């Protein structure tokens, strides 16, 4: 019944969901935030980060039924920027570029959310994930 | 801050 059209709206924004991840992990330069970071050339992220993130992960939590709103969702994409500020120091080139692309996937990842989804929209996603997480 | 990606 009820149940019914709540999961409907859910498999929408689920869907945008997909495309918004899609498009950022094509882009040339959040390819590093692609994977989960290694421990092979990074022998302490772990030590430094304590909840690790990237977009493959994104990926598959979507399909996990995680995201309830796309606040959840920018949750994630904004912990993949502050690891990378967090992790990375910011006086060599490289490490510097890390740390533009991090800004720069956020950035990117609020605006296609802000301009793409109708606000109207996001307050019935939240007032879904409100009535989940009671009865 | 960490040791660095490349080293």
């Amino acid at each position: 019944p009820l149940e019914d059209q709540e999961e409907n709206t859910l498999r929408e924004l689920r869907l945008f969901l997909r495309d918004v991840t899609k498009r950022l992990a094509t882009d040339k330069r959040f390819n590093i935030f692609s994977k989960p970071v290694d421990i092979e050339e990074v022998s302490d992220y772990l030590e430094v980060i304590k909840e690790p993130m990237d977009l493959s992960t994104v990926i598959t939590k979507i399909d996990k039924h995680n995201y309830l709103t796309a606040k959840d969702f920018l949750k994630d994409i904004d912990l993949i920027c502050s690891n990378a500020l967090e992790y990375n120091p910011d006086k060599d080139p490289g490490d510097k570029i890390i740390r533009h692309r991090a800004c720069t996937l956020k950035d990117t990842a609020h605006a296609i959310i802000a301009a793409e989804l109708d606000p109207e929209f996001n307050k019935l996603c939240e007032e879904i994930k409100e009535a989940r997480i009671k009865r | 801050c960490g040791r660095g990606k490349g080293g």
